[PDB]
């Protein structure tokens, strides 16, 4: 804003209906320079005040059999001894 | 998910919601599928001749040289090596 | 003596001739001559890739 900030809270106004209909959140991502044909698909995580747990699903080709399938992840962080 | 013992993926997905009331609302499904396998109705054959008179009995052996990433025929000779 | 050909006799007509001199293969030059200068065949073995 100018001369102010966008940060600013100042409406209680309710949501509008129509507009487009909402899809289920599909995100089918461009490839790196290795060609990894890879999906993401949110899940619907809505409810923090500010801040919330930030789990997708996410397909990515070559990836093995996670808790989400042959392909498929949800990026739990974690730390671990190198194995590779 | 496809059930498949060998294995299984993700194959569809659906947002839905209820209403206090035990109501289903929901949006459409979101379908997922992957590259089938079945030597049973797919298996084919056709003749190398291309590869005529290769063979491991002798100095012959598949390898990926010079360029690497799909064999080529490597044949030792007495003294010297050849490659297709 | 460097040639390819088919033979004359007639039994060779279609037979195919490769030949070499083996003169000039000038396999001597390859040592000195300090070494010897006789230099004879002991056994000769073929290759055809």
């Amino acid at each position: 804003m100018q001369n102010s900030q966008d940060f600013s809270i100042t409406e209680l106004s309710l949501p509008k209906g129509g507009g487009a209909i909402t899809g289920m959140g599909e995100a089918l991502t461009p490839t790196g320079p290795d060609g990894m044909a890879a999906l993401s698909l949110p899940l619907p995580i809505s409810a923090g005040r500010g801040y919330a747990p930030a789990f997708t699903l996410n397909y990515n080709s070559g990836a093995g059999n996670s808790p989400f399938g042959l392909g498929w992840d949800c990026n739990v962080m974690t730390i671990r001894r190198r194995t590779h | 998910y496809d059930e498949s013992a060998i294995a299984s993926t993700l194959v569809f997905v659906r947002r839905v919601g209820h209403e206090q009331d035990g109501n289903v609302v929901t949006l459409p499904p979101l379908e997922l599928a992957y590259q089938d396998f079945s030597p049973r109705h797919h298996a084919h054959w056709q003749p190398m001749d291309v590869l005529a008179n290769f063979n491991a009995i002798q100095r012959w052996q598949l390898v990926d040289l010079k360029g690497e990433g799909l064999p080529g025929l490597l044949y030792q000779d007495k003294g010297a090596w050849w490659y297709r | 003596n460097n040639n390819l050909a088919f033979g004359a006799g007639t039994d060779t007509k279609t037979s195919l001739q490769a030949s070499v001199s083996f003169a000039d293969l000038k396999i001597r030059e390859d040592y000195p001559a300090s070494l010897g200068k006789i230099r004879r065949i002991k056994q000769i073995s073929v290759t055809l890739p």
